[PDB]
């Protein structure tokens, strides 16, 4: 597993998390006190490479609750009826375990909008917990069970899902800035080795907001340039080198002459 | 069933969705800005491409002319364009030789753009998806500034602008304006705005183009002054790109 | 994998486009390869031919055409629409400019008018 | 195997330091400390060659090794796609160090384009099979994956980054002569053929060509030799073979179709 | 169904459907109100306050003369609203020409209706996706009167009517008020009775309408920004607690 | 059995008893027999042996009699798959089956395919349904796949019947393998009585014989013809129980059912 | 889909069909013919097939003798055919009539497939 | 187990379900001395986020009598001839534990039009749905047994049950007019400071295309919000800031501004 000084990159996002989550489990007494609601489960859309599932895997090591996970799309299943089963035999699991957090890493292939000309189990299992966690019973549900998804684009979904009641948070995970992308290097290179009279902001202002993940990319490619030649330590060279490279190809595509306009 | 492959069809919640789909075209053209202040009139321009083996240096594509007074700026398709500007210029003509004197800037586009209405209803026909920019000067209402729309509706406007991302642009233009600039507080303002919200990095003279109006003529109408580039590659150095 | 609106050109879809002059661009690719270079002192103009058949006579065909002592042309795609667009074009010299003023166009009021041969096929369905 | 292949003297060397060298050598990967790759990706036109050089490596791994091409993951009753993809993944952890290849994944890693079907909406899920496990909770350091596609400028991004495809490669074109003269030299001498050797004629043409067609003008020359009552010799007077490999000439909708 | 798509058929209930869809356009269109006193006509509108950088030295209009003693107002869009306010005043104009004398007020809302007729019985053509009214005095006469238009081609005769964005607020309220027992005289209670009628819809800003107001003897007579903030005022004033 | 024949490698109809072709059939006769015949040159070369072969043309032809015929000289396994009768609306289940025939051929140890009306698989896809002709593809990608790949065998031999040559453009699948692709005939008007040779015989009929048939097999030049005229033709010296045929019903014959083998 | 039924639709790939259709009509009869020069001449050839026993073999014919000087040998089915002979025949007496010389063959052909584009 | 004087809002929408369901129990006199009984059946159309479910279960808090607690998709079984025996038994139980009353609800996973599919398992349900009717209405009649089934869409689903004989009035939902958000703002609000800064009237106000949902979540977003400012109580301005978000990407008229 993987924690929270791994994550750099923000903080207003992630202690916006535990604004929902640690405090009613550790301290209900005062939001009793104060008595007015109890938020619920919360939704972290952002473009792929930037972290969405790397702070979902962290808080588990740093939640003291139980914390179920689901992957992508093992609830869609073959027989009919039973992946609704499937569903209300989770949640009765969950409640056993008063305090439960669960997780489900992408909703995009259960969670789109509706039609009747195809569709079929998969808009049904939808309709039921979409019924389990704010209904009768879900109001019995709705006591301390808390809920996490981490789609890439949310207007595909329905509304019903990020309707409030049941989604009272919805967080842009963004691409990041200067001082964001300069940091996690760091973070992905402090095992590296004594790196010599070397800067690595003045290479971050280089490549503009692209992803955080393709700078684990060059972190550790840039070690295999040096890694081919016995070079067990590394360069500074090496580094704007690839980042200046492999960035290109994605400029590649991207031109195109068509120009039926201005 | 629903409501888009003809432009003569209201919908049953009461709207047109072809005509949409011609106001989203000229997102994917280039970027215009115009600023209306004190001395005289400024435009901007930013061509979609900036490659090598094409020369954007003599040939002018977002800013043509109408006449010496009205200059435009010009968005979307490029063929539904030239048949516009070259109508304009022959209404303006043949209301010059009739009535012996110039054109009031408001009847142009009152004129010019009930004909794109005209190619939205009567006949199976297309709208033609352009978003003109209309800069110039008359006598009854002074300076002027009118937007266009390829509905056929206009806008008398002060300082705004088109194509990609203008949506930000003016967040970059609604607060950080005074009425009382001369000329180069709008040029600041106008070239940092296309340095914020462009595509790429270069910001080479190429890419983008100039003009102006100006009430200089000492009791003369009025000159124009449509810069090459060696008049605005200078002038962002002497600005602080 | 498109569907519903290369079926015409005069119907903008949500993304905003029209039909398929985008499709009518595929096959200018998928004709014979061609350029032409600017120098200082002149422009040059070449194309190749794969005759299919070796027995005809290649002379006679010419993918170059005049338009004017001056101004010469090539294209590279679709044959058949050619050999009818100079034909078009240069009557068009004539009519246009040279009889109203005298002698021959320059080279941009002349390719202005090919335009408008060109659009006049992209207004109806 | 890696001696049957000819002119990859640039491809030939990426993978297999990709794939063989941290199961034999990871410790000093780590000596630095720095977390290897998993994924790559093979991307170029058909008969370019790329198929058979996994075969090679799958000759030469001492680890375990899956074939799955795409068309294999869909069946009718839905569900049963992914759970036969986790079905994978668990088997390869299992019998580790392994890897895995596919031979095209067109069929299904695309753009992900906004559906409104059952079938468009079923094949992106499986796609979806793969990234919750090469890149979610639950991952590993045993697993790897050679790709391939006859092309490759349209399948998501998501699946194109680092920790999924920290190295991907080209592919030549098919008009690059210096390969060319390798793969005749390569292949014939494989087999006997006559001493006049007209092969310092052919290699010169301007024509394009694959590592596909080589294999058929230069076995069908054979074809048309060993079918003369002969022995083992292959004539000079082949010049049927080359011409013999003009397709264009054999696509009537490469003759009368535009025009 | 698909009996909606085109004006020429109909469906088995007997009635038409792209005509009754542009009031579902209207419907989203701004107020248009109209009053008739004993001897005054008044009008009224939902004005937009949207930014600031349209010129105030020019603020837009929904209203429209075509003659002296005749004014038009609307609601729904634009474009299509532009083309029959010309066809309008260029007939009558007309009727002075070959008649000389002016133009019965039926006459003209007759021509504007007898368009709506055509653009929608012919095929080929777009309905008007608007609905107005006329207002204003006959000649040599103080008998008041206004007419109401909609694109199905009809005119009828209130005395009070709105078009647009909560109507059936005001139709409603009108009626609970305005009444044929005592018509009014003069103008001060005609807008101290129409100003409070706007504010189901204004929610309280007066950056966000205008008014005019009609003579006999062919004249007419707009109104200020601050001689309505008083009437603001006054509205307000019965309103302490 | 539960799919096909499989002819037990010894049902031996004669490849010879049947008015065919000479050329053709020693066209084949190379890339079959001649290596499971005579392996000591294809060895001594190094090549493989050969991948399969087209035989176009549209039927009459005996375009299949052949085929189980010679493969019961060498004595294979002969079976179908009909892609008319392959194919499954369903997103799979089309390449399932590929992939069961090409297993289950191996599960014999020779097999040869016959499939037939292939122009299923290569279609022009004018229609363009991006959700079946994405698919259509997807099966026909799995036989290119499915069919060579690690199989290292001189045993599993292929045919594909296709009448309609080249209406596939969506892919030829020109190089490397159909190392042939013969040059079908019709039935010349010599080979009428060479083929009227054939079903004749088996017979006591007073000889039956004419030159005014092929004038009567003219245009009608499809094998059905001649074994429905001599069904037919058979059905006529019954037709008054009589003893022997007369030639003249087969010159009625031939001249009075040509005419739907013409018309329709 | 479309695409098949109409003329002017260009396909995604660039070659629309309907024509090459009429490409493929033209050998509805069977038949081949040939053409070759000389050293001041040419010729032409013309296979015929007239199974049916009812009809006066001398006015079948795939040729039409234009005008002077010109000759034309057809393929595709007979009527449209005619259809094309005729605009030949209508042509040799504009441009005799208009630029005073008979036509030449390569113009003739020119010019008629011109119309055969315009369609 | 939430009861009224916990929404205020819906007046006009609830006079209903007490005239099916809360008063027939009380005064069946009223019915029959007309000659008339009650309706059997109650639907609740979409528009989310505007309070069915919580209608629903308001009733169970006050009924005197038997309730049930289904979704549509507890119907549907594996089997293939199990699931519509299902229904008939707790249609046929509610009888013997009448008066009783039923809800099933996000009945669209079940209520489609009749699609004529090729599947297999589809079919399963279109029976499913079908006993039901044969159940409801059918043949004979069921006693005292009432549905209050909803749905969030229903526009071209839920094809033939949606008639008299099963169901009777159609109670309809949306975003409320602007004189609802008065009073069902004091509801959340009713248990906090409130300083001194109220301002209500203008806070909600038309143009805020919002629900009656998200309220709650302003409502409560806020409190924690001013809470991490060390400031339990609360006044306006913590609500700005809220309303800034929880609006931000409902709607958008990018294409309005053309009806000028
Ligand atoms: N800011 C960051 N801090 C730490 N790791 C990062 C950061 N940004 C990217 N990464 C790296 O990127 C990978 C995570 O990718 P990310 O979680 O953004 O995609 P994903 O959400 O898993 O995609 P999906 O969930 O849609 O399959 C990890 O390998 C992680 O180390
Ligand atoms: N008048 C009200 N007072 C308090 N809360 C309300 C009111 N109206 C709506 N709500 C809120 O709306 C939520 C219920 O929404 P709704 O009834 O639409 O759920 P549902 O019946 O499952 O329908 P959906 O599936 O669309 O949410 C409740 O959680 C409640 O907080
Ligand atoms: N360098 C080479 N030498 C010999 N044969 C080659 C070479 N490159 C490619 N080939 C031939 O091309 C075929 C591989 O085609 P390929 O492009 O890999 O298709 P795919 O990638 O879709 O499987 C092989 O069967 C092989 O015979
Ligand atoms: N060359 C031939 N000589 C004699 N009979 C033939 C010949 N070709 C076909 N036939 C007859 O036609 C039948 C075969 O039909 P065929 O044309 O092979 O159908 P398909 O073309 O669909 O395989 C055989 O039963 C045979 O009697």
């Amino acid at each position: 597993d993987s924690t929270y000084d791994m994550v750099g990159g923000l903080t207003k996002q992630i202690k916006e998390i535990k604004e929902v989550i640690e405090l009613p489990v550790k301290h209900p007494e005062l939001f009793e006190s104060l008595g007015i609601a109890q938020p619920k489960g919360v939704i972290l859309y952002g473009p792929p490479g930037t972290g969405k599932t790397l702070l979902a895997r962290a808080v588990a090591h740093h939640t003291d609750c139980k914390f179920i996970r689901v992957s992508g799309a093992e609830l869609v299943q073959k027989y009919i009826g039973e992946g609704s089963r499937m569903v209300r035999e989770l949640f009765v699991m969950a409640r056993e375990h008063a305090p439960s957090i669960i997780f489900m890493d992408e909703i995009d292939s259960i969670g789109s909008t509706r039609v009747e000309g195809s569709g079929g189990g998969d808009s049904e299992v939808q309709r039921t917990m979409l019924e389990l966690l704010n209904q009768l019973d879900g109001f019995e549900t709705s006591k301390n069970i808390k809920i996490i998804m981490a789609t890439n684009r949310l207007d595909i979904l329905d509304p019903a899902l990020l309707r409030p009641g049941r989604i009272d948070r919805k967080i842009e995970f963004p691409p990041p800035s200067v001082a964001a992308r300069a940091e996690i290097l760091r973070i992905h290179s402090r095992k590296m080795n004594l790196t010599r009279g070397i800067n690595l902001r003045k290479v971050a202002e280089k490549m503009n907001g692209c992803s955080g993940a393709d700078v684990k990319g060059v972190c550790t490619e840039a070690g295999m340039y040096a890694l081919r030649e016995r070079r067990i330590h590394v360069t500074q060279e090496d580094f704007e080198l690839a980042v200046g490279k492999v960035m290109n190809k994605n400029q590649e595509t991207a031109i195109s002459v068509a120009k039926l306009f201005k | 069933r629903r409501y888009d492959s003809r432009t003569t069809i209201f919908s049953p919640e009461g709207r047109l969705y072809q005509v949409e789909y011609a106001l989203e075209s000229i997102s994917h053209a280039g970027t215009a800005i115009g600023i209306m202040a004190s001395d005289g009139i400024v435009l901007a321009a930013e061509r979609k491409v900036t490659s090598t083996l094409l020369e954007q240096d003599t040939s002018t594509e977002k800013l043509y002319k109408l006449n010496d007074k009205i200059a435009v700026a010009v968005a979307g398709l490029t063929a539904d364009a030239e048949i516009l500007i070259n109508t304009a210029r022959i209404h303006a003509q043949n209301y010059l030789k009739t009535y012996n004197e110039d054109i009031p800037v408001e009847i142009l586009v009152r004129r010019l753009s009930d004909i794109k209405q005209g190619y939205t209803q009567h006949g199976g026909l297309r709208p033609f998806g352009v978003s003109f920019i209309y800069a110039g000067y008359d006598d009854r209402y002074g300076y002027q500034l009118y937007t266009s729309n390829p509905s056929g509706n206009y806008t008398g406007w002060k300082a705004i602008s088109v194509g990609a991302n203008t949506s930000a642009a003016q967040t970059l233009l609604q607060m950080d304006y005074k009425d009382d600039m001369k000329v180069d507080d709008a040029i600041e303002l106008a070239l940092k705005t296309l340095s914020k919200t462009t595509d790429s990095s270069a910001l080479t003279y190429d890419r983008l183009e100039f003009a102006t109006i100006r009430k200089g003529a000492n009791d003369g109408e009025v000159y124009q002054k449509i810069f090459k580039p060696q008049e605005i590659k200078d002038i962002l150095v002497k600005t602080g790109i | 994998m498109t569907d519903r609106y290369s079926f015409s050109l005069t119907t903008f879809s949500p993304s905003g486009k029209l039909g398929q002059i985008d499709y009518a661009l595929t096959a200018v690719k998928q004709g014979v390869t061609s350029l032409g270079i600017k120098a200082t002192n002149g422009v040059v103009i070449a194309t190749e031919k794969k005759s299919s058949s070796p027995l005809a006579m290649s002379e006679t065909l010419s993918k170059v055409s005049l338009l004017t002592p001056d101004i010469g042309a090539v294209y590279s795609g679709m044959g058949p629409d050619y050999r009818v667009l100079v034909d078009k074009s240069r009557k068009v010299a004539h009519t246009s400019y040279k009889r109203i003023y005298g002698e021959y166009p320059p080279t941009k009021l002349l390719v202005s008018e090919v335009a408008k041969i060109m659009q006049e096929a992209t207004q109806s369905g | 195997t890696y001696a049957d292949v000819g002119g990859l003297d640039m491809q030939k060397q990426e993978i297999r330091e990709a794939v063989e060298l941290p199961l034999v050598q990871a410790d000093l990967y780590e000596q630095i400390g720095i977390d290897p790759p998993r994924g790559v990706l093979l991307y170029g036109p058909p008969g370019t060659g790329k198929t058979m050089l996994v075969k090679a490596v799958a000759n030469s791994t001492k680890a375990a090794f899956i074939r799955v091409n795409g068309s294999e993951f869909v069946h009718k009753y839905l569900g049963e796609g992914p759970r036969m993809v986790r079905d994978v993944f668990r088997l390869a952890r299992e019998n580790a160090p392994s890897i895995i290849f596919i031979d095209e994944v067109d069929s299904i890693a695309t753009k992900r384009f906004d559906a409104q079907t059952g079938s468009d909406r079923e094949v992106q899920r499986i796609l979806i099979e793969l990234l919750t496990q090469m890149d979610g909770f639950d991952q590993s350091t045993n697993v790897k994956v050679i790709m391939a596609t006859n092309r490759a400028d349209t399948l998501d991004p998501a699946l194109l980054r680092p920790g999924r495809l920290d190295r991907k490669i080209e592919f030549p074109s098919l008009r690059d002569r210096r390969e060319r003269r390798l793969i005749f030299g390569t292949i014939a001498s494989k087999m006997s053929l006559a001493p006049e050797a007209d092969l310092d004629s052919l290699i010169i043409r301007n024509d394009s060509l694959s590592g596909a067609v080589i294999a058929a003008i230069m076995q069908e020359a054979g074809l048309r030799a060993v079918r003369k009552n002969r022995y083992v010799i292959l004539q000079s007077d082949l010049e049927e073979a080359y011409a013999t490999q003009v397709k264009t000439d054999n696509t009537v909708d490469k003759f009368d179709f535009y025009k | 169904s698909g009996y909606d798509r085109a004006l020429s058929i109909f469906s088995p209930d007997g009635h038409i459907f792209q005509v009754e869809y542009a009031l579902e356009a209207v419907k989203r269109g701004t107020c248009a109100v109209g009053v008739k006193g004993k001897n005054c006509v008044v009008l009224g509108c939902e004005r937009r306050s949207t930014l600031k950088l349209q010129d105030t030295r020019i603020t837009p209009s929904k209203v429209s003369k075509i003659d002296s003693h005749v004014v038009l107002s609307f609601s729904g869009l634009n474009a299509d609203s532009r083309i029959l306010i010309e066809k309008a005043r260029v007939e009558a104009q007309s009727h002075r020409l070959t008649l000389e004398d002016p133009v019965t007020v039926e006459y003209l809302t007759r021509y504007v209706a007898g368009v709506q007729q055509r653009y929608t019985q012919s095929g080929g053509v777009r309905p008007f996706g608007v609905s107005t009214l006329i207002a204003g005095f006959d000649p040599r006469d103080d008998e008041p009167k206004l007419y109401q238009t909609e694109p199905s081609g009809i005119y009828s005769s209130w005395s009070a009517q709105t078009i647009g964005r909560n109507s059936k607020t005001v139709r409603e309220f009108l009626e609970k008020n305005y009444d044929r027992k005592e018509p009014p005289a003069t103008v001060e209670e005609c807008v101290k009775l129409t100003v409070r009628s706007l504010l189901e819809v204004v929610q309280t800003g007066a950056k966000n309408i205008e008014i005019t107001v009609v003579k006999p003897d062919s004249d007419i007579v707009a109104l200020s920004s601050e001689e309505i903030n008083q009437y603001v005022t006054q509205i307000e004033q019965e309103k302490q607690e | 059995l539960v799919y096909n024949m499989t002819s037990f490698e010894q049902g031996e109809i004669t490849f010879d008893g049947i008015g065919g072709l000479t050329e053709q059939i020693r066209e084949l006769r190379e890339v079959i027999e001649l290596p499971l015949k005579n392996p000591e040159i294809f060895q001594r070369v190094g090549i493989k042996p050969p991948k399969g072969v087209l035989l176009y043309g549209p039927p009459g032809t005996g375009k299949t009699l052949l085929a189980k015929a010679v493969a019961a000289t060498i004595g294979a396994n002969f079976i179908f798959s009909p892609a008319s009768g392959i194919v499954d609306k369903y997103i799979g289940e089309s390449a399932r089956i590929i992939r069961e025939m090409f297993a289950y051929a191996k599960e014999h140890e020779p097999c040869i395919i016959f499939m037939d009306e292939v122009d299923a698989i290569g279609g022009r896809r004018f229609s363009e349904g991006t959700s079946a002709d994405r698919e259509i593809q997807r099966t026909l990608m799995e036989l290119l796949t499915q069919m060579d790949g690690f199989d290292n065998l001189g045993q599993t031999k292929i045919i594909m019947a296709t009448n309609r040559p080249d209406t596939l453009d969506p892919a030829l699948l020109r190089p490397g393998r159909l190392d042939r692709k013969v040059e079908i005939p019709l039935p010349n008007e010599a080979g009428r009585l060479e083929i009227f040779k054939i079903h004749t015989a088996k017979v006591k009929k007073t000889g039956e014989f004419d030159f005014e048939a092929a004038v009567k097999m003219s245009d009608g030049f499809n094998g059905a013809d001649i074994r429905n005229c001599a069904t037919e033709a058979g059905f006529f010296a019954i037709r008054d129980d009589r003893d022997h045929i007369n030639p003249d019903d087969l010159m009625k014959a031939v001249r009075k059912v040509a005419e739907v083998k013409k018309l329709e | 889909a479309g695409y098949d039924r109409h003329i002017t639709i260009f396909s995604p790939e660039g070659r629309l069909y309907q024509v090459e259709y009429a490409f493929k009509a033209t050998n509805q009869t069977n038949i081949n013919s040939l053409a070759v020069r000389g050293k001041d001449c040419t010729v032409v050839i013309s296979q015929k097939k007239v199974p049916d026993k009812l009809l006066d073999p001398t006015t079948v014919s795939y040729i039409f003798c234009i005008s002077r000087t010109i000759g034309m040998v057809v393929n595709g089915p007979i009527p449209d055919a005619r259809n094309a002979a005729l605009r030949a025949k209508a042509e040799a007496a504009e441009f005799r009539y208009k630029y005073g010389y008979d036509m030449p063959c390569d113009v003739l052909a020119k010019r008629m497939a011109n119309l055969s584009q315009i369609y | 187990t939430e009861s009224y004087s916990d929404i205020g809002g819906l007046e006009s929408q609830i006079q209903e379900i007490k005239e099916s369901v809360e008063l027939p129990l009380t005064h069946p006199e009223l019915y029959e001395e007309m000659g008339i009984k009650p309706p059997k059946g109650v639907i609740l159309y979409g528009a989310p986020g505007t309070g069915k479910t919580l209608l629903a279960k308001a009733v169970a808090n006050q009924t005197s009598a038997t309730f049930l607690r289904i979704v549509g998709s507890e119907l549907i079984q594996k089997y293939l001839g199990d699931g519509p025996r299902l229904c008939r038994q707790i249609f046929k139980v509610a009888g013997e534990n009448a008066p009783s009353i039923v809800f099933i609800d996000e009945i669209d996973a079940i209520g489609t039009k009749r699609y004529d599919s090729n599947s297999g398992g589809e079919r399963e349900i279109q029976r499913t749905m079908l006993e039901l009717l044969n159940q409801l209405d059918g043949f004979d009649d069921r006693g005292d047994v009432k549905v209050i089934m909803a749905t969030n869409k229903i526009e071209t689903l839920d094809p033939a049950l949606i008639r008299p004989g099963r169901i009777d009035r159609k109670i309809l939902f949306e975003n409320p007019d602007l004189s609802t958000k008065k009073k069902i703002l004091g509801i959340h609000t009713s248990k906090m400071n409130l300083s001194e800064d109220v301002n209500l009237e203008t806070l909600v106000t038309t143009k805020d295309d919002l629900s009656g949902a998200d309220i709650q979540a302003m409502c409560t977003e806020a409190g924690l919000l001013a809470l991490r400012e060390r400031r339990m109580q609360v006044t306006a301005e913590d609500f700005k800031q809220a309303k800034e978000r929880v609006m931000k990407n409902k709607v958008e008229e990018n294409l309005e501004g053309l009806y000028l």
